[PDB]
RNA sequence: AACAUGUUCUU
RNA sequence: CCCGUCGCUACUACCGAUUGAAUGGCUUAGUGAGGCCUCCGGAUUGGUUUAGGGAACCGAGAAGCUGGUCAAACUUGGUCAUUUAGAGGAAGUAAAAGUCGUAACAAGGUUUCCGUAGGUGAACCUGCGGAAGGAUCAU
RNA sequence: CGGCACCUUACGAGAAAUCAAAGUCUUUGGGUUCUGGGGGGAGUAUGGUCGCAAGGCUGAAACUUAAAGGAAUUGACGGAAG
RNA sequence: UAUCUGGUUGAUCCUGCCAGUAGUCAUAUGCUUGUCUCAAAGAUUAAGCCAUGCAUGUCUAAGUAUAAGCAAUUUAUACAGUGAAACUGCGAAUGGCUCAUUAAAUCAGUUAUCGUUUAUUUGAUAGUAUACUUGGAUAACCGUGGUAAUUCUAGAGCUAAUACAUGCUUAAAAUCCCGACUGUUUGGAAGGGAUGUAUUUAUUAGAUAAAAAUUUGAUGAUUCAUAAUAACUUUUCGAAUCGCAUGGCCUUGUGCUGGCGAUGGUUCAUUCAAAUUUCUGCCCUAUCAACUUUCGAUGGUAGGAUAGUGGCCUACCAUGGUUUCAACGGGUAACGGGGAAUAAGGGUUCGAUUCCGGAGAGGGAGCCUGAGAAACGGCUACCACAUCCAAGGAAGGCAGCAGGCGCGCAAAUUACCCAAUCCCGACACGGGGAGGUAGUGACAAUAAAUAACGAUACAGGUUGUAAUUGGAAUGAGUACAAUGUAAAUACCUUAACGAGGAACAAUUGGAGGGCAAGUCUGGUGCCAGCAGCCGCGGUAAUUCCAGCUCCAAAAGCGUAUAUUAAAGUUGUUGCAGUUAAAAAGCUCGUAGUUGAACCUUGGGCUUGGCUGGCCGGUCCUGGACCCAGCCGAGCCUUUCCUUCUGGCCAGGACUUUUACUUUGAAAAAAUUAGAGUGUUCAAAGCAGGCCUUUGCUCGAAUAUAUUAGCAUGGAAUAAUAGAAUAGGACGUUAUGGUUCU
RNA sequence: GAUAAGGGAAGUCGGCAAAAUAGAUCCGUAACUUCGGGAUAAGGAUUGGCUCUAAGGAUCGG
C-alpha cells in the first residue's frame, strides 16, 4: 500500500534507484483521517505491536488551556479560521495541528466569574450591561469575599483576549493531532502569536 | 549442515618428470628400502621440506626467542623420539642434514628386515602385510608405520602368530594330515 | 528474516562452550533470560559437557523435570537456562554446588564450592534512576532489579546478593585499589587489581589494571567486574590457579615437572 | 641500344 | 627470391530495397481486477429496557452504495537492447605443381621509400615536396 | 659564459650496428607526459566527430597463422667498382 | 627449489611469440579398477515444467468432558480414572532450499537510537476512595439434507470455559477545590466533590562560581527520568480461573481462617529481536560528459502518515543537489563476506555451495492474522501454465525430501528412523525428509595386496647371481557367532572354508628431440596414418600400421576446457620505445603528478636497566667496584615541555590544523600457520591418561586480523596558521569606564 | 441537399465523389538536411456552468 520507503527515490547524486526487495510491511503509511467539525466518531486502528491509534473522523468538543491562568476547559469547537499549511483545511474546516480555531468561550467566562468575581466582555450594551450588574450584585458570603479578595490586584487580563469575550468565542490553536490520538486539543491564543494570527486574519 | 573435515595431501610429484639423476636416486632409495612406488619417496621429500621450511625459518630466527625456541625444540623433540634424529644432536641444525634415507630407517619393513625377523626385506614387507608382526602389545598391519625408541625394543612376533605360538595355517592344516 | 531465530547452528556457537565439531548441525540455543546469549553458559552444556552426569539431552532434560537442578538456588527446568557470570548452580541430590567463574585460559571452569558458599552472588550496577513513584532502583548486570538501594550507590558497583530473599547484603564503591576480574576481551579470565581509569566523553572509558605478578593490562570499562575491596581478598572462591596467565612454555614446563 | 622467364617436394 | 590482377573451391565477416522479422527491458496515454480506508445502507439480531394492546428508542449488524488509495493486468504508441531472413554488392583468409606480365631484393637493369594528386588489365606509372633506411660520411 | 657541430677513447652501455649518451640501469627509485606487448585481418568495419570535398581524428571483432622481424658472419650472385 | 627446455638461420647473437613442464576443494570425458578410513554430489544450460507420497503440529495432576467411548466399584448422586471429538491457548514469521534480481545496492569492519516497536525469558511491580461468585451464545453431539465433485456446508434440538460481555468484595490517617453559617484584621466550621494507574493537552520542580551590609537522581549533552497543577477520554486494568494436600483456632457455625503451586495482569527493567543509521571500502566500460529538477530533484516552514526520524507524502516557498578525485549511463557468462587455488617477495585468479548477512518462492501486485510476515507447504486479483467436470462448477504452485520430463559436457533412492544434534507445543510422554542411518557414489583426500623363503647342478668374483624342486605363510571372497545399531549394514573380532600358470593372470600412456625408453622383424609406399611444437611417411620408416623388448606413473593413468606458476611476455617492486612493436609535426595550457635552501644546535652534571668479559664468587648460575656497549630518565646551560584550584591526583579555563610512524582496546566460529594426542600409522579429532579404583586427573594452547574507525607515545620527513595600512603580544594583585551574572 | 445495420475500396482506369481531421492550452515529435529547415511531423491530454483563490498596476502624501 503507501509506504515510507526510501529506496523509491532518487539518489542525492540523482541517480535512480534499482528495486532491491517486495515492500515490507514495517514500512507502511495509513489514509490521513481529514477530522471534520460534526457529532464523535472515532475509529480504533491496529498498529505495529498490538498498539492503538484513534483516526477522529469528527469532534465536537476539545480540552482548551488558558494558558496564563492555569486552567483548562471542555469547550465545543466552532469552526477553522487559519492554517498555515494549507487554505484548503480552512476553507473545509479540518482540524489538524496548528489549526486556527474558535472554541466557545463561555466555560472560561463561568470560571473567571466563580473564581474572581468579576466579569468579561466589558461592552456595554443591554444585555452587556444587564449580566454586568447582575454579577457585581451577586451573592458573596464573607469568606468567599475574602478569599476573592486574596485574588484580587491580577484580575484584569490583557486586552486582546477580554475583547474578543463580547463575541463568546475565542481563538485557540490545535496542539494534539486527532489522526493519531481522536482527541483535539489546543490552548487560547495569547500575547505575540494572538497578535501574529490577528494581523494574518483581518490583514 | 554439519561442520566440514578438514584433510590434506601428504606428496607432491617433482616439476621435471624425467631428470636421469633424481631417477637414479629414487630408485634406489627404493631398492634400499623395498618400497612400494615413488610417492613413499615423494611422502618423505614432502614432510622433511615442510620440516625444513619451518625450520629454516626458525632458525632465521634469534635464539631465545619464544616462537623460536618453543617451535624448534617441540620439533627437535618429535625429531629425537622417533629415531630420526639420535640424543647428540638436539641443535636445531642438524635437521637440515637429514635425509630420506633417515626417515626411510624407522618403517616396519626396514625394522623387522634389520632385526632378523625375515630373510629377505620383501619377506619383511610381506610379513607385515600378512600379519604375522606385533609392536608391544598392539598389533601393526602398516609398513609405513613409524617406530619410535619406546617401541624399538617391543617389535616380535604376534602373540598369536604362526610364527608367535598359534595354530600354523591354511597350507599346514591341509598338508600335514596327510 | 520475518522473526526470531530459534536455532544455533554449532559453529555460530560461542568458543568458550568448547564444543566439539563433528557432533551434528546445531547447538544449544540459550533462552531469553538474565544474560546475553554470548556472555552466557546454557545449563544443558553445564550438566552435560562440564560434569558428564548426562550422556546426552534427553537425560539432562529428565534431570531437571525432577527438580534436582537449581540455579541461583531457585529450581530451573529450562534446559537451555541462559547462566552467566557469577551464578551459583545448586544440586541437593548430589550435594554439590558450582559458582560460574571465568578461569584464566578464557572459560567457564568447573568450579565447586560449599553449600555455605552456594548462597550469595555479586552484581555490577549498570545504572541508577527513579522509577514509578519516586522509588530508586538500581539495575545489575543479570538482569536482577533492587528498589531502595543505598543511596551512595553508582554505576560500575559490586553488590552482594543473597540467593534467598533477593536481598542485597554489602557492596563495593569503584575507585582505585579494588580487586576486579576482566569480563570481557583478551584479557578473559585473568583476575587483576585497579591502577588507573581513563575517562573519554563520549567514547569508551578506559582502566589500567595489575596482576599480582606485576603486568600492567588496559581493558575496556564495561569489562571490569570488581570482586573485591583490596588485592588479595575476593568475595568468592577462585578457581584452581587464581586467575593468572601463564605462557605456554610456561605451561609445559609446569607440565613436565608435574608428571616427574 | 635491347636482355622476360625457370612445376612440387626432400634426402 | 619474389609482386598484383585473373581462373577453381572452402570458410569468416561487412554493406543491402524489404517504413524486413523475432525476442527481452523501460515508458507516455487509454482502460482497469482486487484489497485497504471512507461513506451511506440496513437482510438479520439482542433489548439502552418500557410500554395494555405492546408504542417509543438503545445496541450488534451481512449484502450492497459514494469517494479515495495502492495498483496487478490489457491495448495503443514510443524508445532501448539482443538475435536473425535477404536479391545483389564489396572485402579478407586458406587451399603441391592453372593464366598474364615482372613491381621489389644487385645501380634489380628508370635507386628505393613517405605524403598528396591524377592515370592505368595487373603488379604499377607520372607530377610536386620530403627521407636515406643510398649507389656519395670526401675535392 | 651560451650555441651548431666534430675527433679520439671506451671507464660504462648495448643483440650488434654503434652510443658523451643510447653512460651514472638485477649494486634495479631525481620529476613528469606519451606510446608498444608474435605475424596478419586492419588503421579495415561500425558508431561518433571535424571538413565544401579530398579526407582528418577516434576505432573494433570474427577469422587466420609458426613465425614475421633486428643486427651481424661466411659464401654465392650483381645489366656495381678496382 | 627465487630453475627453465624445443622451434625462424648454411652458421650466429637477439626480439618475440608458439610449444613443452607442474598445480587446481576444477569440471567433463576415455580406459582401467582388489582392500580400508574419510567424503563432494541437477550450481553452471532452463528462478524451466512437474505424476505420486511425505516435509507442522501440539495435554499437563493444575483451561473447557453425559463420547448414548473404555475399566472397576470407589476417601466421590455434581464430576473425579483412562481416553476420541471439539472449544480455547500456543506454534506454524523457525527451519530447509535457491542465487533470479541486485554495483554505494547488498555486504565487511566500525558507529548511532538524547529517533523507535518488541510475544517470550528473567527481575520487579497495583488496598484508590449477586460477591457463598452475573449474564447469554456456539462448537463438539443426536437428528433431516443438498451438490458429479473439494479439508463445501445448510436448516433443527441441546450444552461448557482461562472463549464473549459484564460487574462488587477495602484498609489507615492526609492533601486539595467549592463552600450555606460564623469568628471578626482575617479563624473555625456543616455539606459536596478528586485521590490509583492508563489517555491527550497546557502550565510549573527538575537548582549547586567561591564572603557583606533548606531537601533534590542520571548523562558529554536534553524539553531526561521522576514529580505537581488544571482539565480530557465512545475508560485501559487494580484476578467472577485451575490442581493436589487438607492444617490451625474455637465465640462449634457445611464457621474464622491458611500450604505448595497452575494460569493470568499494568508499568518499568532485562533478554531474545527488529527497524532505521555514521565513517571508509566494490569488477569492465568515454563507440557513456554532463546528470537531477514536469509528476520531489536539493533545502526551509507547517501539517499528514509511521512504531518512530526523514520529501516518507501534502501545501506554500527558495533554486538548489552530483560530476574528469569519472557523476550519470551501459555490461556483468555479479548475491556480498568468512574464505579457495597458485604462491621467493610483490602479485594473479576463483568464491552458486557446510558459517554469517541479503533476497525469492511461476510472474506482478494487494492484504488478513498475529509481538513479529507484505508469509506463499496463508488469503485475494490479474497474467502464464496447468488438473477434474455429469459443462452448473471446483481445485493448484517441489528454488523442502525423494522421484519424473526437459535441458544439456555436466550431477545419486519415489529406502529406514527419531537413537544422537537441536527445535516446537498445553508438553518428562507428541511431532520434526530439520536432522540422523543406509542405496548410488574412481568429485577430491588418508593408509595400502597383486607375493615370499629355501636346494640341485649350474654361473660368476666372502654373495649378486640364470632356470625348477619343495616346505610353508597369507588376505581378496564366502560363512558359524558376538559386536556394532533405533533395527540393521559395513569396519573391527572369529568357528568351518578360500592359491603354482598361487588363470585370485594391472592398467594407462610412451620408446627421433624437448623427454626416460630400440635404428629389431613384416606391411604400406607423400597413400593410409602419426604429429601439443620441430617434424615422420615418395620401396632398408628407430616416429604410421603390427609382433618382441624397454621406459614412466600405477589402483590409477590419459584427453578436453578454464585458471595459476613458468611470464621481468602487464613490469609498484620490475619490462620495452635509434634500427626488432612503440616518442604526439610543433609549441601553449587546465585538471593530475611533482617542486631549492633556511628556524635548538652543541656542551655539562646526576642516574635506572641489561650486554660482554675483569673481579669470578662455576654450578647453566649468583653480589658491591672498574671498564666499556646498547635502551632509557632528570636537572643546568637565554630554554621549550598548557594552566588554576584544592594542598604527586582530580575537578575547572583555555588549545592552528594535517599526513606519517609507535603502542593498545576490540575485533564469531570454521579455514590458515602452530604447542599437547601411538585416531595401531596418517589424513584427522579435540581428545585422553592414571594399581585399576566407585575415584583422581592436565586440557580444549598461541599468533596471524587491521584498509577504515577508536585510544595513545614521537615531533625527523612533507604540508598548514601566525605581527606589515599592526585591527599584534603581555600587564599577574596596571588604571579608568560600560554591561551581565 | 441529407441519413443509413454489418462490412470497409471488394467499386473504379484511378478513392472520382463523399467522409474523416480541424480553434485554443499543455505534452510529445523521426529519417533526412544546403543546419535555415523538415514541424501543426507523427502522436496524446484538456475545454461547459457556477462559487472562490492568487498574480501582474496608476496618482498623491516625509
Ligand atoms: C576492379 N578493381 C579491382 C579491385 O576491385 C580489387 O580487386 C579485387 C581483388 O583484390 C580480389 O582479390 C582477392 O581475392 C582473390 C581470390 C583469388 O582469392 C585473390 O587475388 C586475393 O585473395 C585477394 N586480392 C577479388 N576477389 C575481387 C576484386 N574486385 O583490386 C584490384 C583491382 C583491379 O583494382
Ligand atoms: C604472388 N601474387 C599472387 C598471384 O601470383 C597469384 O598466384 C597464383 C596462386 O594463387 C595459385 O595458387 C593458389 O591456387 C591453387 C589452385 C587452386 O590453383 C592452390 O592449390 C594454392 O594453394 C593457391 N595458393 C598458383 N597455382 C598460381 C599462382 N600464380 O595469386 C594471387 C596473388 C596472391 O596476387
Amino acid at each position: 500500500g503507501i509506504s515510507r520507503d526510501s529506496r523509491h527515490k532518487r539518489s542525492a547524486t540523482g541517480a535512480k534507484r534499482a528495486q532491491f526487495r517486495k515492500k515490507r510491511k514495517f514500512e507502511l503509511g495509513r489514509q490521513p483521517a481529514n477530522t471534520k467539525i460534526g457529532p464523535k466518531r472515532i475509529h480504533s486502528v491496529r498498529t505495529r505491536g498490538g498498539n492503538q491509534k484513534f483516526r477522529a473522523l469528527r469532534v465536537e468538543t476539545g480540552n482548551f488551556s488558558w494558558g496564563s491562568e492555569g486552567v483548562s476547559r471542555k469547550t465545543r469547537i466552532a469552526g477553522v479560521v487559519y492554517h498555515p499549511s494549507n487554505n484548503e483545511l480552512v476553507r473545509t474546516n479540518t482540524l489538524t495541528k496548528s489549526a486556527v480555531v474558535q472554541i466557545d468561550a463561555t466555560p472560561f467566562r463561568q470560571w473567571y466569574e466563580n473564581h474572581y468575581g468579576a466579569t468579561l466582555g466589558k461592552k456595554k450594551g443591554g444585555a452587556h450591561a444587564a449580566h454586568a450588574a447582575e454579577v457585581a450584585d451577586a451573592k458573596r458570603s464573607r469568606k468567599v469575599e475574602r478569599k476573592l479578595a486574596a485574588r484580587s490586584g491580577a484580575a484584569a487580563i490583557e486586552s486582546a483576549v477580554d475583547s474578543q469575550f463580547g463575541s463568546g468565542r475565542l481563538y485557540a490553536v490545535i496542539s494534539s493531532r486527532p489522526g493519531q490520538s481522536g482527541r483535539c486539543d489546543g490552548y487560547i491564543l495569547e500575547g505575540e502569536e494572538l497578535a501574529f494570527y490577528l494581523r494574518r486574519l483581518t490583514a | 549442515p554439519r561442520a566440514p573435515r578438514t584433510y590434506s595431501k601428504t606428496y607432491s610429484v617433482p616439476k621435471r618428470p624425467y631428470e636421469s639423476a633424481r631417477l637414479d636416486a629414487e630408485l634406489k632409495l627404493a631398492g634400499e628400502y623395498g618400497l612400494k612406488n615413488k610417492r613413499e619417496i615423494y611422502r618423505i621429500g614432502f614432510q622433511l621440506s615442510k620440516i625444513r621450511r619451518a625450520a629454516r625459518d626458525l632458525l632465521t630466527r634469534d635464539e631465545k626467542d619464544p616462537k623460536r625456541l618453543f617451535e624448534g625444540n617441540a620439533l627437535i623433540r618429535r625429531l629425537v623420539r622417533i629415531g630420526v634424529l639420535s640424543e647428540d644432536k638436539m641443535k636445531l641444525d642438524y635437521v637440515l642434514a637429514l635425509k630420506p634415507e633417515d626417515f626411510l630407517e624407522r618403517r616396519l619393513q626396514t625394522q623387522v628386515f634389520k632385526l632378523g625377523l625375515a630373510r629377505s626385506i620383501h619377506h619383511a614387507r610381506v610379513l607385515i602385510t600378512q600379519r604375522h608382526i606385533a609392536v608391544g602389545k598392539q598389533i601393526v598391519n602398516i609398513p609405513s608405520f613409524t617406530v619410535r625408541l619406546d617401541s624399538q625394543k617391543h617389535i616380535d612376533f604376534a602373540h598369536n602368530s604362526p610364527y608367535g605360538g598359534g595354530r600354523a595355517g591354511r597350507v599346514k592344516r591341509k598338508n600335514q594330515g596327510k | 528474516a520475518r522473526g526470531p531465530k530459534k536455532h544455533l547452528k554449532r559453529l555460530a556457537a560461542p568458543s568458550h562452550w568448547m564444543l566439539d565439531k563433528l557432533s551434528g548441525t546445531y547447538a544449544p540455543r540459550p533462552s531469553a533470560g538474565p544474560h546475553k546469549l554470548r556472555e552466557s553458559l546454557p545449563l544443558v552444556v553445564f550438566l552435560r559437557n562440564r560434569l558428564k552426569y548426562a550422556l546426552n539431552g534427553r537425560e539432562v532434560k529428565a534431570i531437571m523435570m525432577q527438580q534436582h537442578v537449581q540455579v541461583d538456588g531457585k529450581v530451573r527446568t529450562d534446559t537451555t537456562y541462559p547462566a552467566g557470570f557469577m551464578d551459583v548452580i545448586t544440586l541437593e541430590a548430589t550435594n554439590e554446588h558450582f559458582r560460574l567463574v571465568y578461569d584464566v585460559k578464557g572459560k567457564f571452569a568447573v568450579h565447586r564450592i560449599s553449600a555455605e558458599e552456594a548462597a550469595y552472588k555479586l552484581g555490577k550496577v549498570k545504572k541508577v534512576q527513579l522509577g514509578k513513584k519516586g522509588v530508586p532502583y538500581v539495575v545489575t548486570h543479570d538482569g536482577r532489579t533492587i528498589r531502595y538501594p543505598d543511596p551512595l550507590i553508582r554505576a560500575n558497583d559490586t553488590v552482594k546478593i543473597d540467593l534467598a530473599t533477593g536481598k542485597i547484603d554489602d557492596f563495593i564503591k569503584f575507585d582505585t585499589g579494588r580487586l576486579v576480574m576482566v569480563t570481557g576481551g583478551r584479557n578473559l579470565g585473568r583476575v587483576g587489581v585497579i591502577v588507573h581509569r581513563e575517562k573519554h566523553e563520549g567514547g569508551f572509558d578506559l582502566v589500567h589494571i595489575k596482576d599480582a605478578l606485576e603486568n600492567t593490562f588496559v581493558t575496556r570499562l564495561s569489562n571490569v567486574f570488581v570482586i573485591g575491596t583490596e588485592a588479595g581478598k575476593p568475595w568468592v572462591s577462585l578457581p584452581k590457579g587464581k586467575g593468572i596467565k601463564l605462557s605456554i612454555s610456561e605451561e609445559r614446563d609446569r607440565r613436565r615437572a608435574q608428571q616427574g
